[PDB]
């Protein structure tokens, strides 16, 4: 459920130094380019093909330029297939289609040309079809033009040789005899992509590093040619154009697998006067992009369904590579224009306020806009709830304050949605299209869309790009149709983020340099900050300082804007502190900070301070309030404080809404100061914390307001459970510790030791006098509800249990007040609930004790005796004296004393 | 306390499948058509539940009334069983065996006599040695329309069918009979008709190399299709009769050893998702009867070992249970597609201790399936088990009480729908339920 956006983009022209040094120069088209891992550089070739010249050129980040090589070759019209920079023994290669292995080689220090070797190393007879390298550096597999492969190593001497041989797949009128070869993301395996006849078809085998054939394919109709490997070990990620008549009439992408077994398809919603030229994977996985010939698209896939979150567009595209070391950036040439790209992930959602928080999210399935209100429906990543159709292919999205508002862009269109309210959102309702509005009215055609935001859900901030600089432009959203502009304001630098800030009332960006600044309704440019590296996701909000007691210790209250952003290793900022230095995911609420560790927890800060200072480091016996486990990765998504609930997401696809203590108390505490007694008692069932919150948290409030509190909980069977899963220690002291008002840079406490058998004794050396907490409340339970007639009507079974709970354990008042039972069979029922929370013959003593031997009877048929034992003793008592029979009572017991009166 | 495990066989047949393929499985040992005597299909006779089958002649009420009042000799003191049924394809039995077989299995428990399958289980509901449950194993192109609803007359919840592979070559050159496209598709039926779907994995299969069925595995929980509640890894072992053994004899079929082995399974649990069971890791099968394959009987704790230094902890819900006491607990859900409907998994854990207290499942019902009639009139979700271990009490009225409030909402259902066993009918209708065929359900 996450989306892509587009990070920076800078084109140049790499011009190739004329001899003259001059202008008009000849053609000098560009060949081909590469990265360099050891240098942050990025070497390219320039040539010719009329006259047999070259050229190569580095260029580092910073303006400065090489010149490493330059020199003729013979053999005049050809053109070059591989190229690669090792860099370490700082030597340059070549191969070209008249079979030559031209080599290079120059010096570090003094950057001038035409000090440099140039050999041969091998000549192959009759041409060269195909080549390329490994992904370690150290093989080459190149196809041989007389239908024959080889198999190098670094150091050019030949290691094996391997000639080929010879209901079946056609091949279809739009593809050429080429032939192309891609590597396992571990080498040791290649695939070498060719054209038979038996009828045509076009195939592929499998090789080892070592010229050994190991598999070939199944015979599916209409290999387009294009050819790749996903660098996980499967997913060879090839094309079938379908050009069966009848619905069955698309262009797909279809997978293989290293034994040439066919596993997997997925739709490529195209045209099929299309040429696709070439496919894409990354560097490690999870993006898959196509290269059509003005047009370049990313697949993204999580639940086994393919996404398009992303689309580039240019005008003529010769080849394009992916990154080696990090990812999601690639680089191609148009028209002679190198321009590196970098991309991102953004979770597009809306507000966090506790009012208006539905908290909804917006994801990109090329042209629809799928939305999930993950506070009304819970729906998973797959499926979706209530999405609206565009003309369009959807770059990026955004939503209004009141989250009934729906923007999403296009190319050379901007297309606004809208809902007329959010409970007949709920009744089935489907986004409507509202208006179309072009791309001609606000600017020109030089300049294109890249992001989009809302404020106030009256202005709509648009993030613009042109070739050298970067704008935003303001629009006018009320009387959402016929749209007007606000002045077109414009920022002397390149914006990498556009996002409101939180509660939508600004908006803020972020340049390449790490400058955070801030725009107001009417363009009023504000700096914030400047991180000390660039953060790819950041949040702003204006904190506020609140003390204890909630206006205490009053002098100068203040406020100060602080921006939450992780950079790309993983370093969380707050202007300039390093908070955590792992962290791969965020999102900010009102009163708290989120973020996940990799260390796989999920750890809370408070935003009520300013002073920022580094975290105390997590060990593995944590448990304070604000660390609980994560499985493998679950990362953010959304935050819902209205519910007090965490939505998560994990690798393999699924949804977590874990329900975090530190917010379920953070209600609690509200309702209980707020004297519900009913919300905070419901959250403290579901939930399952410790029932004693009601108590331990204001001590004074409770006992001072408990009628209240007994008619709020107007349930018996609940009283029941407060009373009697009482603890004798406090609550608030021990396991929920109230980290709100604790600083920043307080150390995580640990849990306590295992009491072990020694200190079981020693916890219960000081018995418990009239000063325990159970003693207190449970008197002042009785306090109430033993004075009213009617109290002890309704709620006459809980007496049993505030007698029976206590250390005195008084049970000769629990069973004088049964024995008045007069109106019917209740005896029976109270005296089983009364020896189930106590031992039987315990009670049955207890019974025997005040003297009624009626009353004994009953308590001795439910205690699994032998009938001719107590009921023969019980007989004997009956028919005596009065005074007769207290002194033979008291023999049994053990009440000497009180048997010899 | 706890569940009776009471295992019946039923009567020695062959499969359906070898008529139009010629022959059974390649790697299934025994039947009819071996050299063991008087054994079901896929068992030897020397186990030790198919040697109490040979001695009470595979006589349903003999069988059943011996294993129980055996497990209250030793003194388990037995009130809650759940029958399961092993051997052979019994949903290809003729259909006047297949209704008396069930009848008898539910007369050991009541002590009605009589022989109308849809008055037994009325006898069996006010039963006080109750069943919460039967499972019946079968294959997948015997879970249709027409088999589905017969398993409802029959007390069936839960239902195992054999998979054992996810590719297509596979499931051709062991003549398993079916595809797999066919498979993905009547899991559909089966679970949002409110069955406990599992199925059944065999690891080691001829053609499938080592690499292989790590992929193999790693597909069967991230793509939707299959995402069930259970599994059974059954790694392939060399018996005597197979069709397997000639391979292994022309030195044609070569098996792991039993160091990469054991290496796998320790990735094989690493990647359990926390909604899904692995019952067993192998089967009961003697050892001396086994030519090649697993060499011991203590596959399960080796992968626990060899787990335990990779830092890799299997977040299995059959391990992270009781069995280390709580002393508290938070509610958690999850959240994930399976097979055309909205799963969920709701659950009282602790993320520190690892460990569970109870879990529930439920389904919105969709729309390209469920075919019953019960579910057609309105928009209805069907929950699917309740399964609570062990005041620590309240744990199932908190689950039916999370479970309701969030169809209604969340949902947009008009009735909810359990899918109880007979003997387990009387919990619920305290709860406000009323039965109606075999679900009892309740307008929302
Ligand atoms: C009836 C069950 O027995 C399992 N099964 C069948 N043959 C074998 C074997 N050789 N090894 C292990 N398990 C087997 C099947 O996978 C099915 O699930
Ligand atoms: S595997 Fe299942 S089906 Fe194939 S033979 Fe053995 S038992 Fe019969």
């Amino acid at each position: 459920m996450r989306n892509l956006i587009t990070l920076n983009k800078g084109k140049f022209k790499p011009t190739a130094s004329t001899a003259e040094g001059d202008e008009d120069d000849l053609s000098f088209t560009l060949l081909d380019s590469v990265f360099d891992t050891l240098s942050d550089s990025i070497t390219c070739v320039l040539g010719s093909t009329d006259i047999g010249a070259i050229e190569v050129q580095q260029f580092m980040k910073d303006g400065s330029r090489n010149v490493l090589a330059s020199f003729n070759i013979q053999t005049f019209d050809d053109k070059l297939l591989s190229f690669v920079h090792f860099a370490d023994i700082n030597q340059l290669v070549f191969v070209f289609e008249q079979g030559d292995i031209i080599t290079a080689t120059y010096d570090p220090v003094s950057l001038d040309p035409a000090e440099t070797l140039i050999e041969i190393m091998g000549t192959i007879d009759n041409g060269i079809a195909a080549a390329q390298w490994s992904y370690d550096e150290e093989t080459l597999a190149m196809v041989t033009k007389d239908r024959n492969v080889v198999v190098l190593s670094k150091l050019f001497e030949p290691i094996s040789e391997y000639h080929l041989e010879v209901d079946t797949g056609d091949v279809t009128a739009l593809d050429s005899h080429e032939i192309t070869i891609s590597w396992r993301g571990d080498c040791d395996y290649f695939a070498v992509s060719s054209v038979e006849e038996v009828i045509k078809r076009r195939a592929f085998r499998v090789f080892s590093r070592e010229g050994q054939l190991d598999s070939a394919s199944e015979p599916v109709t209409g290999m387009e040619h294009q050819l790749s490997w996903k660098p996980q070990g499967s997913l060879i990620a090839s094309i079938q154009r379908k050009t069966d008549l009848g619905e069955e009439d698309s262009v797909d992408v279809i997978f293989f697998e290293r034994n040439g077994l066919r596993h997997g398809e997925f739709d490529t919603r195209l045209p099929l006067d299309e040429k696709v030229e070439s496919v894409c994977w990354n560097s490690n996985s999870e993006a898959l992009a196509v290269v059509l010939a003005n047009r370049i698209q990313l697949w993204t896939s999580k639940n086994y369904h393919w996404y398009l979150k992303q689309e580039l567009y240019a005008s003529d595209i010769s080849y394009v590579k992916w990154h080696p070391e990090k990812d999601f950036t690639l680089m191609f040439s148009d028209a002679g224009f190198i321009n590196i790209v970098d991309f991102a992930y953004k979770m597009a959602q809306g507000p966090t306020l506790e009012p208006f928080d539905n908290g909804t999210s917006l994801v990109v399935d090329g042209r629809t806009v799928n939305i999930t209100p993950l506070a009304l429906a819970n729906v998973p990543p797959p499926m979706y709830y209530r999405d609206f159709e565009t003309p369009g292919n959807v770059l990026d999205v955004a939503c209004s304050f009141s989250n009934e508002i729906y923007a999403a862009i296009n190319k050379d269109v901007l297309i606004f949605a809208a809902v007329p309210s959010i409970e007949e959102m709920k009744k089935g309702k489907h986004p409507s299209i509202v208006c179309e509005f072009p791309k001609s009215e606000f600017t020109s055609e030089v300049d294109s869309l890249r992001q989009v935001a809302f404020i106030n859900d009256s202005i709509v901030g648009v993030l613009l790009d042109t070739d050298n600089l970067s704008r935003i432009a303001l629009l006018d959203i009320q009387d959402i149709t016929q749209p007007t502009l606000i002045t077109i304001v414009e920022v002397y630098d390149k914006i990498v983020l556009l996002r409101s800030d939180f509660d939508y009332n600004h908006l803020v960006y972020e340049t390449r340099d790490g400058t955070v600044c801030q725009l107001d309704a009417e363009g009023q440019l504000m700096e914030i900050t400047k991180f000390p590296q660039l953060v790819r996701d950041f949040r702003v909000k204006r904190v506020h300082n609140t003390s204890a007691e909630d206006d205490d210790n009053w002098s100068a209250e203040s406020s100060e804007l602080v921006a939450f952003g992780i950079t790309n290793n993983g370093k969380l900022f707050a202007n300039q502190v390093l908070l955590a230095s792992a962290v791969t995911s965020l999102e900010i609420t009102d009163s708290f900070l989120l973020f996940t560790t990799a260390q796989h927890n999920l750890q809370f800060v408070h935003l009520n301070s300013t002073d920022f200072k580094p975290l105390p480091l997590v060990e593995e016996g944590v448990e304070d309030e604000r660390v609980r486990a994560i499985e493998r990765g679950s990362i953010l998504v959304s935050v819902i404080p209205s519910k007090s609930s965490v939505v998560l997401q994990a690798t393999r696809g699924n949804l977590e809404t874990i329900y975090p203590r530190i917010m379920v108390l953070a209600e609690v505490r509200k309702n209980i100061m707020a004297k519900r007694y009913k919300e905070a008692f419901i959250v403290c069932r579901t939930h399952r914390i410790n029932l004693d919150i009601l108590h331990d948290y204001a001590p004074e409030l409770f006992i001072e307001n408990l009628e209240v509190f007994i008619n709020q909980i107007g349930r018996v069977d609940y009283l029941n459970l407060f009373i009697s899963c009482l603890s004798e220690d406090d609550v608030t002291k021990t396991k929920y510790k109230e980290t709100l008002y604790s600083g920043i840079s307080k150390s995580f406490g640990m849990e306590p030791a295992p009491l072990t058998e020694m200190q079981i004794y020693m916890k219960k050396k000081m018995f418990d006098p009239k000063t325990s907490k159970v003693n207190k409340i449970c008197d002042a339970v009785l306090n109430v509800l033993l004075s009213n007639p009617e109290y002890k009507k309704k709620y006459l079974q809980t007496i049993i249990t505030a007698y029976a709970s206590q250390n005195p354990q008084n049970l000769s008042a629990a069973l004088k007040l049964i024995s008045e039972l007069e109106n019917s069979e209740e005896k029976d029922s109270c005296v089983t609930y009364l020896c189930f929370l106590q031992d039987v013959n315990v009670v049955y003593k207890s019974a025997l004790s005040l003297y009624d031997v009626s009353l004994a009877l009953l308590v001795a048929q439910k205690s699994q005796m032998d009938p001719r034992e107590y009921l023969p003793f019980l007989q004997e008592l009956q028919d005596n004296e009065p005074l007769r029979r207290k002194f033979l009572i008291d023999d049994y017991l053990g009440n000497y004393e009180k048997a010899l009166e | 306390s706890g569940i009776a495990v009471v295992a019946v066989m039923c009567k020695p047949h062959r499969c359906p499948h070898i008529a139009y393929t010629g022959n059974i499985c390649v790697y299934c040992p025994g039947g009819p058509d071996s050299d063991f005597e008087y054994s079901t299909q896929s068992y030897t006779g020397y186990e030790p539940t198919s040697m109490r089958a040979i001695r009470a002649r595979y006589d349903p009420y003999e069988q059943a009334r011996g294993r129980v009042e055996q497990l209250k000799q030793l003194g388990h003191s037995i009130d809650k069983v759940e029958y399961v049924l092993m051997g052979g394809t019994f949903m290809s039995l003729p259909k006047e065996y297949r209704e008396d077989f069930i009848v008898k299995l539910h007369n050991a428990l009541s002590g009605f006599n009589g022989n109308d399958i849809d008055e037994a289980i009325l006898y069996s509901q006010q039963s006080l040695t109750k069943c919460v449950g039967i499972t019946i194993e079968t294959r997948p192109d015997y879970c249709t329309q027409t088999h589905l609803d017969d398993m409802l007359k029959y007390g069936c919840t839960r239902l195992e069918i054999g998979v054992q592979s996810l590719y297509e070559d596979v499931a051709r050159d062991t003549n398993r009979g079916h595809t797999v496209r066919s498979v993905c598709e009547t899991f559909a039926v089966s679970k949002d008709a409110g069955y406990k779907v599992v199925s059944h994995m065999m690891p080691d299969l001829p053609n499938v190399g080592m690499e292989r069925d790590i992929e193999q595995f790693k597909e069967y929980f991230e793509n939707p299709d299959f995402r069930t509640d259970g599994l059974k890894i059954y790694p392939t072992l060399v018996i005597r009769g197979t069709g397997l053994y000639e391979l292994w004899k022309t030195g044609r079929y070569k098996s792991y050893s039993a160091n990469a082995l054991v290496d796998l399974v320790a990735r094989i649990l690493a990647l359990v998702p926390p909604w899904t069971r692995i019952y067993r890791v192998q089967r009961d099968i003697p050892m001396p009867l086994v030519t090649s394959g697993v060499d011991n009987g203590n596959l399960r704790e080796l992968a626990l070992a060899r787990m335990k230094d990779l830092g890799t902890t299997c977040r299995d819900v059959r391990t992270r249970e009781v069995g280390v006491q709580p002393d508290q607990v938070e509610l958690i859900r999850r959240d994930y597609y399976a097979n055309g409907g909205w799963e969920t998994f709701l659950s009282y854990e602790d993320p520190k201790k690892d460990i569970l207290i109870g879990l529930l499942r439920l389904r919105k019902a969709s729309k390209k399936y469920t075919y019953r009639k019960e579910f057609t009139s309105q928009r209805t979700s069907i929950v699917r088990e309740l399964h609570v271990y062990g005041q620590h009490q309240g744990f199932g009225t908190l689950l039916m009480e999370e479970a309701e409030r969030i169809a209604k909402e969340e949902h947009g259902s008009e009735k909810i729908s359990v899918i109880s066993g007979v003997g387990v009918r009387n919990y619920y209708g305290k709860l406000g339920y009323e039965l109606d065929g075999p679900y009892m359900s309740k307008r929302i």
